[PDB]
């Protein structure tokens, strides 16, 4: 059972630290955020961007 | 323009009468695509058959083994081209309000001289 312990300690080395991208994030809340703006000028006719 | 043909052709140019569609594509194939080329674009499911043109690109490292991205009849919204459209007519207006700032000014310089022949006239006159 010792080597069972060893492996579960070399288990528990790992660094509880989940690199996330930002890029990615950036880039889908600005495409939200682009769906917000053309809901609102929709709404508010075509007195907007477009 | 002072025709009709011309304004028919320029109020055609005018409108969209078609949904603005754009595709979007995660490709991880061994062929390479180029910025030219047109593809043959099969997806039953999605009822695709056709023929698509490549307009933007998202391609990784050779080595990278991550997929590509390929789009197709224009791009999705997004904010950031919201804020360039915004922020080139802004300054669109701006260097048009400056120009009509000089050319009222002119208007205004250009009436002292009319004033100028116009008192002339009038001592001509009598």
């Amino acid at each position: 059972l010792a080597r069972v312990e060893n492996l579960l300690e070399r288990l528990l080395q790992k660094n509880p630290v989940i690199k996330m991208d930002d890029k990615v994030v950036a880039e889908v809340v600005s495409r939200n955020q682009a769906n917000s703006f053309d809901q609102y000028n929709y709404t508010m006719g075509g007195a907007a961007y477009s | 323009i002072t025709n009709n043909d011309d304004l028919l052709i320029f109020a055609k140019k005018q409108i969209l009468d078609v949904p603005e569609t754009a595709l979007t594509i995660a490709y991880k194939g061994k062929e390479p695509v180029s910025e030219r080329d047109v593809w043959y674009f099969i997806h039953e499911p999605m009822g695709f058959e056709t023929e698509v043109k490549v307009t933007k690109i998202k391609s990784s490292h050779p080595w990278s083994k991550k997929f590509q991205e390929i789009g197709f009849s224009n791009s999705r919204r997004d904010m950031v081209r919201i804020q360039t459209q915004i922020a080139n007519q802004v300054k669109k207006a701006s260097v048009d309000t400056n120009k009509i700032n000089s050319f009222s000014s002119i208007a205004m310089n250009a009436y002292d001289s009319r004033i100028l022949t116009e008192v002339v006239g009038v001592v001509d006159g009598d």
